[PDB]
């Protein structure tokens, strides 16, 4: 499964 | 003054925004030196002696005390363009959101000690009169042979009032579903929610909810084995209703988080 950083 | 650091490289290429490895002069001092455009700024503050400064100075420096658990402001400058913020640099550090990815799902000893000190280090940003308003893995330095983390990036923060906030500029992810449905939030409460969601993150190696719906829809899946004990806390932290979420005291007097490791043991079983 696709683990992401997300902004702010 | 590039006169009192040494300036070096861009740090993680520029993940943490405009930040350069630095050096002070004085006493060789490891530093991170942050760069922030007036242009960019959303909310100002004006600092004690009346100076208008970016509203994350003001944050920084009402948590500047020198406990661990905050990442520390030295000094700063102001710029033509540009205010320029001199922090601390602790080394060898990583990140709480790589080191979830590479590691996975962590065990829930080491979750513990993890989630203890950013409870810690919150109710020290609470008791300074700081909201920081952006808690989630990205924003949090592991230091690796000390085993203390250090809450970072208090750029969407605001000062901790007990009114409604009807502004936010954290990450959607980890906001909570009174802010997705009226655009408003309290901000103990708000707090309490995106610790939830850190430390489901933790325990089960992601964060439960990407859209709107999920977080809205009071339904939490644990795609991992998890305790009875911290599920339950997860699901209390995560409630829809702000006033069923429980309080700083009652996350920290929950069983689940009894018998906590000390740093230095967290280091040494988990990270040396
Ligand atoms: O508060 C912030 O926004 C903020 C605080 C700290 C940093 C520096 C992180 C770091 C430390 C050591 C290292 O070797 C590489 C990166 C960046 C931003």
């Amino acid at each position: 499964r696709k683990r992401r950083r997300h902004p702010s | 003054l590039e006169s009192q650091y040494q300036v070096g490289p861009l740090l993680g290429s520029g993940g943490f925004g405009s930040v350069y490895s630095g050096i002070r002069v004085s006493d060789n001092l490891p530093v991170a030196i942050k760069h922030v455009e007036k242009d960019r700024i959303s909310d100002w503050g004006e600092l004690p002696n009346g100076t208008r400064v970016p509203m994350e100075v003001v944050l920084l420096k009402k948590v500047s005390s020198g406990f661990s658990g905050v990442i520390r402001l030295l000094d700063w400058f102001e710029r033509p363009d540009s205010f320029v913020l001199i922090l601390e640099r602790p080394e060898p550090v990583q990140d709480l959101f790589d080191f979830i990815t590479e590691r996975g799902a962590l065990q829930e000893e080491l979750a513990r000690s993890f989630f203890w000190q950013v409870l810690e280090a919150v109710r020290h940003c609470h008791n300074c009169g700081v909201l920081h308003r952006d808690i989630k893995d990205e924003n949090i330095l592991i230091d690796l042979n000390r085993g203390e983390l250090k809450l970072i990036d208090f750029g969407s923060g605001a000062l901790l009032k007990d009114t409604v906030y009807t502004d936010f500029d954290g990450t959607r992810v980890y906001s909570p579903p009174e802010w997705i449905r009226y655009h408003r939030y309290h901000g103990r409460s708000a707090a309490v929610w995106s610790l939830g969601i850190l430390l489901y993150d933790m325990v089960c190696g992601d964060i439960p909810f990407e859209h709107d719906e999920e977080i809205i829809g009071g339904q939490v899946f644990f795609r991992q084995r998890v305790s009875s004990e911290c599920q339950h806390l997860i699901r209390w932290c995560l409630a829809l209703r702000p006033s069923d979420r429980p309080t700083f005291e009652e996350i920290q007097n929950h069983p689940w988080m009894q018998d906590v490791l000390l740093p230095q043991e967290t280091a040494e079983i988990h990270l040396h």
